Formats: structure tokens, sequence, C-alpha cells
């Protein structure tokens, strides 16, 4: 990823 | 404060740092440190996988920690130990590993 990885919702 | 006690919590140490201790770790090597933010009580779990260092923020408001949207862990130890036992997959599918291997302060 570009620095922090993405993490989806759950909502 | 169990959060403090934790062997994996190394508090506020750089991103430099975190990458001697983390260089050449099998996938699912992980720590936590303090987040680069100004004590919005954040954190940063840092994990190995494919070969490198995934940051991922431990997010805190109300008063519940977790990764996104609801924000329902209690504490950040709850949080890590949670997955553990179960794969960050459903996050992000390039995420298919365990927090497994603890980089531990007393070790």
């Amino acid at each position: 990823s570009i620095d922090y990885v993405p993490m989806l919702d759950m909502k | 404060m169990s959060l403090q006690n934790a062997e994996w919590y190394w508090g506020d140490i750089s991103r430099e740092e975190v990458n001697e201790k983390l260089r050449d770790t099998a996938d699912g090597t992980f720590l936590v440190r303090d987040a680069s933010t100004k004590m919005h009580g954040d954190y940063t779990l840092t994990l190995r996988k494919g070969g490198n260092n995934k940051l991922i923020k431990i997010f805190h408001r109300d008063g519940k920690y977790g990764f996104s949207d609801p924000l329902t862990f209690s504490s950040v130890v709850e949080l890590i130990n949670h997955y553990r036992n179960e794969s960050l997959a459903q996050y992000n599918p390039k995420l298919d590993v365990k927090l497994l291997y603890p980089v531990s302060k007393y070790q």
C-alpha cells in the first residue's frame, strides 16, 4: 500500500 | 496496565527501529508501537507479510479499539489476542495471516 494498509469496515 | 506488560508492545520507538527488529523475519511476526500522532491514544501495529512491513493503524474512539468502523474491542491486548487466532483477511485480502510471532521486549 502507499503507507498504512487499507482496512475494510464491517458496517 | 495489561498493555504496558504486553511483551509485544514497545511503546515510543521509531519506524526505523521497528524495521531493524522485523528485518528478515517470518510472515506473522509483529509488534505494536505508539502512533506517530500526538496521543489520540493511537497505536500502530506493524506486521511482517510477503517480505515487507505492513503498517496497520489501531484506531481509538469513544472508549473502543479496532482497525476500522466499528471499533468493538475494549483494549489493544484484547484486539491483538483476537487476531493471534484469526487471520486479518476480512479487512484486506492481501492480509491472509494471523499475528503468529510476537517480537518480545523480554526476549
